[PDB]
């Protein structure tokens, strides 16, 4: 559960900056 | 998709339980404190943040209470709230259903300072004014954020709307009743706190904003430092050793102590030479040691420095018009209802 | 001990700094 | 005085206490880990630091033990250390004590920030190259800092050395052990460690003297943020989202998520225009993704951008003569003993 939800936080930043 | 259903009270409502659905949920935020999701409400189709917290249930949660209690256009809205579980079974979870909002000061700020540009005086005003007004409404029903910061000022992209959030460490300050020094963030701690003071005021907010307000002109933290007297020394190397009265001011167990005594550094010479002399001014009357002569949040917004923002044919960079910054209602006037006569323009009272 | 031992550590680096 | 006499041991020694006298006692730091007095030996007359935290004595101190196993000439010396009493009855207390060294390169690099100038390159060679070299040391014990940061290295004033402190959190790292992944400071913290990743080398402390580097080259931290994601969007903003492969030599099980794929930034446009070029080059060997990638403490010496520190004419800015920077010895020299071509200029060697 911690990868799954450390990568969907990281996901959600990067895109907003990307 | 998965939609969750779930009976959820509304925030600023009579206390009447609803039936309440959403889906796209997806993890935006993790911490000590608890993990914050995203959903989008199944009715309104609008994206929403739900914090979820471990309460003890036998206790009431402050933050809640604080935000079930205020109702502003510049501090996140609080939809709905509702009981739940998650982590770590036989224990219940309190869900704080909020406002989503894209972005923040702080993330905008470090696209600027990563661009080695400066964030242009227009927004600094904007942002600066709504973080100031949200303050004076918070203040009226004397509750203390004890936590400003970049990161705790949300904005809307398009509209330019700045709300404050996170209340978790908010608190109503009773006057002549303790309070926890260790509070606040670093960098942005007023000096009362690092003095360990316990019978500190909402003023330490104003301190807060004024750290804020450097940041933006300064493009980095104007007080950096890991511990408090790191804190202090950056504090003293720009305001100057403070006096004894100021002393007296902060914390009275130190007004004997004999501190090296260090020249101040002219404001002039800490920002950049194409600084506004009035958001130096706006900001020495801010960072002041003496907590009773800080600006009330209120006085801020009155300062010269917002006076662009009060220009009829004033815009943003993107064409659209500035947002609702004079709607002032009585209660946020209470503090001191004469400013009404600066803090409204005339082309807005009629 | 507290102001005593804080004032103590200030009065240090400020010395150094000035 | 009031002299203060103990029976302490010696810190490289055949474990053989004796007596210690010291004076001019006053707290000079104070942490979750225990207080910081600084003393004047009686004997010597030198000054010291006094490093007292709360020891269990059921359990051995890792600190201690990796302090006295050291003796380098960028290393802070532990002169002696005993045992005592002080805050909470019933409770021991280890004391160590160090060799006391004024200011750290945060505290100087501190003020070239607010005094709007950049630290000299001949100051920036200096304290990396003496930074590496007390790397290659430690990690030739197999023994990693996982601490270092500009606070954690202390300078002097006069001759330049440098050398590396606070062992707090060093660990010997066997290949094949687990270990916390939440360690090392904020800012200076590798991705594999953001990453959770629990079977990091010591690759972790060059990663942090780069961002070490970058630091003093931009004037402020290279890599902002509160949370560990911060970090990692502030990483990904300047090295470009990493390769599958990338993400697998920090943690394979982030290797099948789908990153957002953002462009790395040239790192001639991260620094300012006048920033050396082999500086430059210098720090995206330290600054790489790949772990085993990543330059090694002895190669980073023999970079060319320390090239000016083995120049015979090498002086210091007050006149004085560099700090031996070339005394390597057999142990150093361990891990790639043909560098020593380089690391050993002609007009040392003989
Ligand atoms: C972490 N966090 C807390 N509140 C919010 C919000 N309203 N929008 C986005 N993020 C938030
Ligand atoms: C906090 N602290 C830890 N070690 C030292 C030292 N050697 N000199 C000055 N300060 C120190």
């Amino acid at each position: 559960v911690e990868p799954q939800k450390f990568a969907e936080e990281l996901i959600h930043r990067l895109e907003a900056v990307q | 998709s998965k939609v969750t259903t779930v009976v959820a009270t509304p925030g600023q409502g009579p206390d009447r339980p609803q039936e309440v659905s959403y889906t796209d949920t997806k993890v935006i935020g993790n911490g000590s404190f608890g993990v914050v999701y995203q959903a989008k409400l199944c009715d309104s189709g609008e994206l929403v943040a739900i914090k979820k917290v471990l309460q003890g249930k036998a206790f009431k949660n402050r933050e809640l209470q604080i935000m079930r209690k205020l109702d502003h256009c510049n501090i996140v809205r609080l939809r709905y709230f509702f009981y739940s579980s998650g982590e770590k079974k036989d224990e219940v979870y309190l869900n704080l259903v909020l406002d989503y909002v894209p972005a923040t000061v702080y993330r905008v700020a470090r696209h600027y300072s990563r661009a080695k540009q400066t964030l242009p005086v227009i927004y600094v005003k904007l942002y600066m004014y709504q973080l100031f007004r949200s303050l004076a409404y918070i203040h009226s029903f004397g509750i203390c954020h004890r936590d400003i910061k970049p990161q705790n000022l949300l904005l809307d992209p398009d509209t330019a709307v700045l709300k404050l959030c996170d209340f978790g460490s908010a608190k109503q300050l009773v006057r002549g009743e303790p309070n926890v020094s260790y509070i606040c963030s670093r960098y942005y701690r007023a000096p009362e706190l690092i003095f360990g003071a316990t019978d500190y005021t909402s003023s330490i907010d104003v301190w807060s904003a004024g750290c804020v307000l450097a940041e933006l002109l300064l493009g980095q933290p104007i007080f950096p430092g890991d511990s408090g007297v790191d804190q202090l020394v950056e504090i003293i190397k720009v305001l100057g050793t403070p006096t004894r009265e100021q002393i007296r001011e902060m914390n009275p167990n130190y007004t004997e102590f004999a501190f090296p005594q260090i020249k101040a550094h002219p404001w002039t010479k800490v920002f950049r030479p194409r600084t506004p002399p009035e958001a130096i001014a706006l900001c020495s009357r801010l960072l002041e040691y003496t907590p009773t002569a800080r600006l009330t949040p209120l006085e801020a917004c009155a300062h010269s420095f917002f006076d662009e923002l009060r220009d009829p044919n004033v815009k943003l960079p993107n064409g659209r018009d500035t947002p609702a910054l004079f709607n002032f209602t009585t209660q946020e006037l209470s503090s001191n209802p004469p400013l009404a006569t600066i803090l409204i323009p005339p082309h807005a009272r009629i």
